[PDB]
RNA sequence: AAGCGGAGAGGUA
DNA sequence: GCGCATGCTGCTCATCAAAGCTGACGGCGACTGCCG
DNA sequence: CGGCAGTCGCCGTGTACCTCTCCATGAGCAGCATGCGC
């Protein structure tokens, strides 16, 4: 829901997420950039760190 | 600038502006030209329900395709088509193609 | 001797593709304008006006 | 559309007054489209990304 | 269409009685500050006046209820209180947007998140940074490619 | 705090009990700031007893102005003696009629 | 010519001008003369009709009164506006930050009908701002300009549209008043004509026709020729006057008892009564001219009538049917056709007078309600005019217009041309106009009706392209607001000398020839076939037999800034537009010499701008100095002119004036006496003449860069003075009073040296970044508790101190409340040319200086003179601006001089050359008008007869090319190069105002990210697309470091700084503040957001008892560091 | 030991 | 000469205001009276 | 009942930088300051 909310139509996305009680696993590029940890691409994957 | 709208229409998967009907089955073409509306039935050679493509406004040409003779011909009466070939002129429909 | 072997990143907007940001080795010059190599003006799409 | 009357003189000889007037219709259109189609291009690029 | 929502409210452990409010949270003060003008008057903060209207209306309604006024007056007060809270949460959705000096609509809580100027697209995906500079560029035909 | 300990981020609806759990006090007056002493009003939208002290290790009246007296609460004003940044992390609530 | 002391600048022009250019600032002054009601306007208007010379304020006052109450026993009336003398001259107002205005009085009378007594007295109405002699206003010490607005005029507009499915024709009619409610008629999908009263729903027209008092048989008696009317009648089921009135009353007004009286009064008080509906003057004129109603009778009572509605219905029905001409009983014949909305016959202009008249109208309307209400609350026999009038609303409206508005704009004062062009500007935006984003593409285009009225070339190239324009040279403004142009009348094939001003409506009724036609010196065209402009703006080649008008001259379709470009018809439109825009950005230099080759427009564009001193009457100059000029008139009177020296401009440049007369010379009225910023002997001079070679050179002029010589720095060829102004205030506070003094807290006495005995710095002291200007000390707080808050010098600034201005409350000076002293310090500096500065030419050239070379390694001619500037040859051919090479050739010829050998006849190519143009002396000045100047045959002929240098040598051959040497190797170049002289100007984009760097400074408050901008130490934004680029590269640590410790991580910043200073390793980031603010906002919207761990147990994420040490001593950078 | 928000206008690539 | 009364003037506080305004346009879906 | 077609409302409409001006009122409610009368 974080990526979708930051793309477009924040109000509708947030209303649907609240009604459904969704949870976010935080395994993308946008979410990692937003919260402030390494993206899972390039020099940020486990085999390279 | 004139090309960008087409790309945006393709990527967004919308119904094309100048839609062109696509033949479903290979059959016997009968172009019953009307006053200002064309009509195609494509009688199924396999056997089934006649597919009546009607309400074709006189705004478009007919596809000059490689007919059974191996040369470029305009779709006329008594012609035989292939499964999934557009008849009129314009853009096809991605959903119908799928 | 404190700036030797320490690269810097140069950027010009809009950043339409990847090569809009690039890393160079700095050298001190007299004046107030940045000097740019002739061959990297097509990636940035920059001209001097 | 095309104006039936052509421009029969080059910029080396020099255009006349109304030849120079009817030639300004074509530059304004380019200058205005350049500033109005970039938004469409950028929006499409953001959606693609 | 109805099942899309009824199933969502059934499957999970949540209850539908969250659409009706009995208390209203207040954002911490550091996030809605007041700025002094040339050592003179203040500049207002939008968020500090919607809360003010809500609390004033609530106090008036409470005083009217405690006094035993006719039910019609208290109903009118309740209607106005609900409209005030609606204006606080999302302004302009229903009716005339609440305006201030110069008949300019005020900024509600929902406008801190939506749009090209909201927090999502203006403060989280891009930022301002230290150790940065800017200047005009000229040509040096003597540098190496690096 | 380290980002490596985050595993999920959940969202949902909030009931009245949650809202009263978050809050540190109820605001019951529209007043925000005083014009004479330039200090937050009592029980207003900027009250210090609810949201926190304005100045580090200071009370509201006169009592505590030193670090070594931290933790305890003034018996006259009730404002906690602590750092001034807590004013950007605390919430109150309004009790509708 | 026609100017008493103008220099001699011979011209290449072949034609003759029947008319001279008008005053270029009258568009601004005529409106204000009309509004005020001054005698000069009264006489001018009386000349062309003395029917009713109604002023601008008196018309508002007469349309306001009389004011009566419900009963009708009391009345109040205003009249006789009158202005007193101005409070103070303009210089004092600009010095003290006060508005320049005059008091305004009226006469108000109150009469009660019951008894009969009348009480009349004068009433004060506030201070009215007054316009100066240049057309600018001085509000709060700032110079401002009010710009004209292009609007759509009120009237009746017909429109046609094509159906999407049925492919039919749908017609519409729209009635647009000045103030009131709109009504629109239309034909819908089927044959049913509908009317949408005030844009709500759609009722058949028959309902309205019946409701206005028409029987069910009269419609057939009058509209009995169309079938759509029959269809509309058939499905009506209303057949009733009162029924229709009730239906309309219920449809318009929702939720009220539809009483018949109310129904029959609302309509009569919506489109017919002069209280809520107006078709001001112009609207009635256009309505009467469209439908062909009564014409000739003076217009009065401008309100919509029933005849207009019936005529509109008839017109719409005929247009839909397909007829071409219609006539209504009692009217003249008129054609039936849809009309265009961009035609300059439909768009009108609001000038300054009307713009301020509207605001005065609003203010008086607001005051009227208060005056009318005060009558029913107090007692009679004590009501006097001074007890019903409060002037607060009027002053509020005036002060809210002149300041804080989108049409009164901060003046542009780069140079005289920019200021002269800021006025003479037509703007489509504004309140009641268009929008900058949702504008379109058909309103931003050039229309064939702009010929002679609005320049097609000059316009912005940003998001305002096509929405802002400039008036043409000869155009003026109609009383209604329509632009006019002069034409010369031709009868029976002979071109007369009578000039008539026509507007687009009339210009579409005749055939107008071209300006440059072959007149046979006797009034007849050389060749019958001529290009003419027909009705619809099309140009056609027709025999010279039916023409009836001609253009007054070429250059009649261009503005004033576009008429200063020589060889304009050789450039493409884009580069010409760029050059016209860039001519208004040049900075004044210290010498300001005039162009060698130019047009004839410079002399008039400087006298009418207003930056020079011109003698008012003839006399003998008695004394001249650098401060004043004393002229002794011929009738024993004497007059002294003062001069402004080193005065700062709105944009930080320098404004100077210098006398150019001797101690015994005799002057004449209108002659120039002193120079100005960018003027040289009366002519506008924006640049300098430089010797140019065109060639690529070692790659230092690659991609529009420029190579410059070192003689332009040694000899101050391109140098300018820039001034800056600083301010500080000593205001009161609760703990005490702030005072500027010398006893600062503990700071070295080495820095208290320049400050004089009582604070402020000394005049003449040189200051650098970080120095103290005025020393102020403020009470700190629990005496001796004080803090240092003195005024410093910002980063990267320097220069001398020119003047100091100190105001005080002790000597009774006008200052705001709570401030005892105000000090302003002026700092000036000289500025030489350097790498990064921007140069340009008149033909769209533009570039930055890439290198500055020593004199001894530049290409030099045979006699040893180095060139001054080198321009690359790869930018000329593909941009289509070859006026610059023509200018180069002609400039070389003008510099060197020529002499045509005509001992045995005159050469065939020099037949058309005017005499006195067959010979020139070195350093001559010539003129090339915009659309008739030097031909290439004449230039090629002049290039072949040029005088030699001091030796018998000719440096440039018949092609305009020279042989150069190489300054570094000495070997001559292998081929000849093009050399000449060009006019170069210095733009106001200097690299000293553009360099910026930061490592640590102030931060924000809600989010802790760095501030933005140069004014405060600000960081550079790392946008979204740069994040995309970083993610595409694969750099996962650079991005994380950029987004956490360099922007938002409040605890990582100090640790990073300490690690860097102490040489250890950079630590790991944390959690930024922006995410926390986002979570707080989401919770505040009544959403339960939580951060969970690997096994539930949501993380606290609320700080804690962590290390709170402050090492490194020095503040991270938010502020500076004290000794 | 101490402040930095909104509205409008005009420009550069 | 002193007391009383009347008129400039500083300080202070409210949100329910509406007559003014009117030159954006394509895509997509709910929905609502309205005909049949 | 059954469709049905229009109509209305909400969503979106490129990036980075520089310079300038202005920011709620009216009316009420004391608080004196001056003139007049005994
Ligand atoms: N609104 C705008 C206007 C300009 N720009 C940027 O400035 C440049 C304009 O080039 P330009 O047209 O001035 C010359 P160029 O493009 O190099 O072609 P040429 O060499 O053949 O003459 C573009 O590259 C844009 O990236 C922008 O981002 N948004
Ligand atoms: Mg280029
Ligand atoms: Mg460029
Ligand atoms: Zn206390």
């Amino acid at each position: 829901w974080l990526s979708a909310a930051s793309f477009q139509e924040t109000t509708r996305v947030l209303t649907d997420a609240a009604i459904n009680c969704r949870s976010d696993k935080l395994n993308g590029l946008k979410e990692n950039v937003i919260i402030g940890k390494l993206i899972p691409a390039g020099t940020g994957i486990n085999r390279y760190r | 600038t004139g090309g960008l709208p087409r790309v945006q229409e393709l990527f967004e998967a919308r119904v094309p502006r100048g839609k062109a009907p696509i033949a479903d089955v290979t059959g016997r073409v009968r172009l019953e030209d009307g006053e200002r509306f064309y009509k195609i039935t494509i009688v199924p050679d396999d056997g089934g329900e006649e597919v009546v493509y009607d309400k074709i406004s006189k705004r478009q040409r007919l596809r000059v395709f490689k007919h059974e003779d191996g040369s470029e011909r305009v779709l006329s009466d008594g012609d035989h088509v292939e499964v999934g070939q557009q008849l009129m002129e314009g853009s096809a429909d991605p959903h119908e193609v799928l | 001797e404190v700036i030797a072997e320490h690269p810097v990143l140069l950027n010009r907007a809009p950043t339409l593709h990847r090569l809009g940001i690039q890393a160079f080795e700095p050298m001190l010059v007299e004046g107030k304008a940045i000097q740019l190599h002739p061959l990297v003006c097509e990636a940035f799409n920059a001209d001097f006006d | 559309e095309f104006i039936p009357r052509p421009v029969k003189s080059s910029f080396r000889e020099g255009l006349t007054v109304l030849e120079y007037f009817i030639n300004t219709h074509g530059a304004r259109k380019g200058l205005a489209d350049t500033a109005l189609r970039t938004a469409d291009s950028g929006y499409l690029t953001r959606r693609l990304v | 269409k109805r099942l899309k929502v009824v199933a969502a409210f059934q499957q999970s452990g949540n209850s539908p009685m969250g659409m009706v409010l009995d208390a209203v949270p207040v954002i911490p003060p550091e996030l809605r500050p007041m700025v002094q003008l040339d050592g003179g008057r203040f500049a207002t903060s939008d968020l500090n006046d919607l809360y003010r209207r809500v609390i004033n209306r609530n106090n008036r309604l409470k005083r009217l209820i405690d006094l035993g006024a006719p039910e019609i007056i208290v109903n009118n007060e309740k209607r106005m209180l609900q409209e005030s809270v609606d204006a606080l949460f999302d302004n302009g959705r229903r009716g005339r947007p609440v305006t201030g000096p110069g008949n300019r609509p005020l900024k509600s809580l929902s406008d801190l998140l939506k749009g090209k100027q909201g927090r999502f697209r203006q403060n989280l995906l891009g930022k301002r940074v230290d150790y940065s500079g800017r200047s005009v560029i000229v040509v040096g035909p003597q540098l190496k490619l690096h | 705090l380290d980002v490596n300990f985050f595993d999920e981020l959940r969202i949902g609806l909030a009931t009245a009990e949650d809202i009263r759990q978050w809050s540190y006090g109820e605001v019951k007056k529209p007043e925000t700031i005083n014009y004479r002493t330039l200090k937050p009003e009592k029980d207003g939208l900027f009250c210090e007893k609810i949201f926190g002290p304005t100045r580090d290790w200071e009370c509201y009246c006169g009592k505590y102005k030193r670090v070594r007296f931290k933790g305890i609460i003034c018996e006259r004003c009730g404002v906690e003696v602590t750092r001034a940044k807590v004013r950007r992390e605390r919430m109150g609530h309004i009790e509708l009629a | 010519n026609s100017v008493p002391g103008a220099p001699n600048r011979v011209s290449f022009a072949k034609l003759r001008e029947p008319l001279e250019v008008p005053g270029l600032l009258d568009v601004q002054t005529d409106s204000f003369e009309w509004l005020i009601g001054s005698p000069r306007w009264r006489e001018s208007a009386a000349e062309r009709g003395d029917v009713n010379p109604v002023g601008g304020l008196e018309e508002v006052l007469y349309e306001l009164s009389p004011i009566e109450d419900f009963s009708g026993s009391m009345s109040l009336s205003f009249s006789d506006p009158r202005f007193d003398d101005v409070k103070a001259p303009v210089d004092e107002c600009k010095d003290k930050d006060m508005t320049y205005a005059a008091p305004l009085f009226v006469t108000a009378e109150f009469i009660n009908n019951n008894t009969g007594e009348i009480k009349s007295q004068t009433v004060f109405m506030g201070d009215f701002p007054m316009m100066t002699e240049k057309g600018t206003f001085i509000i709060n010490g700032t110079e401002r300009v009010v710009v004209s607005q292009l609007v759509r005029s009120p009237g009746v507009y017909f429109d046609e549209t094509i159906d999407k499915s049925t492919d039919k024709t749908l017609h519409s009619v729209k009635v647009i008043p000045s103030r009131g409610a709109w009504l629109e008629f239309d034909v819908d999908k089927r044959d049913t004509v509908g009317v949408r009263i005030d844009r709500k729903r759609r009722q058949p027209v028959t309902v309205l026709l019946k409701a206005l008092g028409w029987t069910s048989e009269q419609i057939v008696e009058r509209f009995g020729f169309s079938e759509i009317m029959r269809s509309t009648l058939e499905k009506d089921n209303t057949v009733g006057t009162d029924e229709a009135l009730l239906d309309i009353y219920r449809k318009l007004r929702p939720g009220e008892p539809p009483t018949k009286e109310s129904a029959q009064t609302l309509l009569e008080n919506l489109f017919f009564k002069e209280k809520r509906y107006d078709l001001a003057r112009v609207g009635r004129y256009k309505v009467n001219k469209k439908l062909g109603l009564h014409v000739g009778e003076p217009i009065t009572s401008s309100t919509l009538t029933e005849e207009d509605v019936v005529a509109t219905i008839e017109y719409l029905v005929r247009l839909h049917e397909g007829q071409t001409t219609m006539t209504v009983p009692g009217g003249v014949e008129v054609p039936v056709e849809t009309d265009d909305i961009d035609h300059f016959g439909n768009r009108r202009l609001r000038t300054v007078g009307e713009l301020i008249q509207n605001q005065i109208r609003v203010g008086m309307s607001r005051m009227e309600r208060v005056v009318r209400e005060r009558m029913t609350t107090q007692d009679v026999e004590a009501i006097t005019p001074q007890t019903l009038i409060n002037i607060r609303p009027v002053v509020a409206a005036i002060k809210e217009f002149f300041g804080t508005s989108q049409l009164s704009q901060f003046m542009d004062q780069n140079n005289p041309l920019s200021g002269l062009t800021h006025k003479r500007r037509l703007s489509a935006l504004g309140p009641g106009g268009l929008s900058r984003e949702r504008a379109g593409l058909e309103v931003r285009d050039v229309h064939p009706s702009h010929y002679g009225r609005m320049c097609p070339i000059e316009t912005p190239e940003g998001p305002n392209i096509g929405l802002i324009g400039s008036l043409s040279v000869y155009a003026r403004v109609n009383p209604f607001g329509f632009i006019e142009t002069p034409y010369r009348k031709v009868v029976d094939g002979v071109v007369s000398d009578e000039i008539v001003y026509l507007t687009a409506d009339e210009e579409d009724r005749h055939v107008v020839a071209q300006a440059n036609s072959p007149i046979d010196a006797d009034g007849r065209f050389v060749e019958p076939r001529v290009l003419v402009r027909r009705k619809a703006g099309e140009v056609e080649y027709v025999p010279s037999s039916e023409v009836d008008y001609m253009d007054v001259s070429p250059r009649q379709m261009v503005s004033v800034a576009t008429a200063m470009i020589p060889f304009l018809e050789h450039d493409d439109a884009n580069r010409a537009l760029m050059g016209a825009n860039m001519q208004r950005q040049a900075v004044p230099l210290v010498r300001s010499e005039a162009p060698l080759v130019g047009t004839g427009m410079e002399l008039r564009a400087a006298i009418d701008a207003g930056d020079v001193v011109v003698a008012e009457e003839s006399g003998v100059i008695e004394e001249v100095s650098a401060d004043y000029i004393t002229v002794m008139h011929d009738n024993g009177t004497r007059r002294t002119y003062r001069m402004r020296k080193f005065a700062r401009s709105n944009h930080g440049t320098c404004a100077n004036q210098c006398p150019i007369v001797d101690a015994g010379d005799r002057v004449e009225a209108g002659q120039v006496i002193a120079d100005g910023p960018c003027t040289d002997d009366g002519e506008m001079a924006l640049g300098k003449n430089l010797l140019v070679a065109i060639m690529p050179w070692e790659g230092h002029n690659y991609e529009d860069a420029i190579i410059l010589s070192n003689r332009l720095v040694e000899e101050d060829v391109l140098t300018s003075i820039h001034i800056e102004e600083h301010e500080i205030d000593a205001r009161d506070t609760k703990l005490g009073a702030e005072e500027i003094t010398r006893d600062i807290p503990n700071i070295s006495d080495e820095v208290l040296a320049d400050l004089d005995e009582r604070g402020i710095v000394r005049i003449g002291a040189e200051v650098r970044d970080g120095d103290i200007l005025v020393g102020k000390v403020t009470p700190k707080g629990e005496a001796r508790e004080v803090r240092d808050t003195s005024l410093k010098v910002p980063h990267g600034e320097s220069g001398k101190v020119i003047g100091i201005r100190v105001f005080s409350r002790e000597d009774e000076d006008e200052l705001p409340a709570g401030v005892n002293e105000l000090v302003r310090v002026y700092v000036a500096q000289k500025r030489k040319i350097s790498d990064g500065d921007k140069l340009a030419g008149r033909h769209g050239n533009k570039g930055v200086i890439g290198k500055i070379l020593p004199v001894e390694d530049m290409p030099f001619l045979a006699d040893g003179t180095p060139v001054d500037i080198i321009l690359n040859t790869h930018g000329v051919p593909r941009r289509m601006n070859i006026g610059q090479i023509l200018e180069t050739h002609l400039g070389w010829c003008a510099h060197s001089g020529w002499k045509v050998d005509a001992a045995k006849g005159v050469p065939d190519w020099a037949a058309r050359l005017p005499d006195e143009l067959l010979e020139a002396q070195p350093n001559a000045i010539v003129s090339t008008p915009v659309f008739d100047g030097a031909q290439e045959a004449e230039l090629q002929g002049l290039l072949s007869c040029t005088l030699p240098n001091r030796d018998g040598d000719v440096l440039v051959d018949a092609d305009g090319k020279a042989m150069l040497f190489d300054g570094r190797s000495g070997e001559p170049f292998p081929y000849p190069v093009t050399v000449g002289y060009m006019y170069i100007m210095k733009l106001h984009h200097l690299v000293d105002d553009k360099i910026h760097a930061r490592s640590t400074g102030p931060y924000s408050m809600i989010t802790q990210q760095p501030l933005g901008g140069k004014a405060q130490f600000g960081g550079q934004r790392f946008g979204e697309m740069e994040c995309w680029a970083m993610q595409a590269y694969g750099a996962a640590y650079t991005l994380q470091e950029l987004l956490t410790i360099k922007s938002d991580d409040t605890v990582g910043r100090v640790k990073v700084y300490e690690a860097i200073v102490k040489g250890e390793n950079i630590p790991e980031p944390g959690i930024p503040e922006s995410f926390k603010v986002l979570l707080k906002e989401l919770q505040s919207l009544c959403l339960n957001v939580e951060v969970l761990s690997s096994d539930g147990a949501a993380i606290e994420l609320r700080e804690g008892e962590d290390e709170d040490l402050e090492r490194a001593a020095a503040n991270l950078g938010i502020n500076l560091s004290r000794n």
